């Protein structure tokens, strides 16, 4: 929560043309069964991907 | 003030008016806070009521 | 004439001649820094 809010607080203020796409949260408290990170990360475009 | 007052005369509703204390419209910004953003100007007044 | 519309050689290129501004922190401020376009507008607006 504090990565992504500064990373909008900064990209807020930011006079440049910066874009993101989306932002994923990942489940890991459960198993990994239907594939939901796979679902969820496969719609991925953007060039660049903050982890 | 005219348009506010024709209105108050169509709807019964009285006004008591008064000018914005920062002297701008309105604008969303966070002067000491990097985690959270908040109003200032005449919407900001709207806001807090 | 100086300003043959919104976009002009004189407006597109801010010379140090020619200086145009407006209101900061307004709603124009707002429109003309939400566009990266305008970003090079925003430059010659923010210090006038």
């Amino acid at each position: 929560q504090d990565f992504e809010n500064k990373v909008r607080s900064t990209i807020e203020n930011s006079f440049v043309g910066w874009e993101l796409e989306e932002v994923i949260h990942l489940d890991m408290s459960l198993d990994d069964i239907d594939s939901k990170i796979q679902n969820q990360l496969c719609k991925l475009q953007s060039p660049v991907i903050l982890l | 003030v005219d348009l506010l007052i024709k209105l108050a005369r169509e709807m019964d509703f009285t006004y008591e008016v008064h000018l914005v204390a920062d002297g701008k419209f309105g604008t969303q910004e966070r002067v000491n806070n990097s985690n959270a953003a908040a109003w200032n100007g005449m919407m900001g007044e709207l806001l807090s009521g | 004439e100086r300003i043959t519309g919104i976009n002009d050689p004189r407006l597109r290129n801010p010379s140090d001649k020619f200086i145009y501004a407006t209101v900061k922190q307004s709603s124009v401020d707002i429109y003309f820094r939400r566009q990266v376009e305008l970003s090079t507008m925003y430059r010659h607006m923010e210090k006038h």
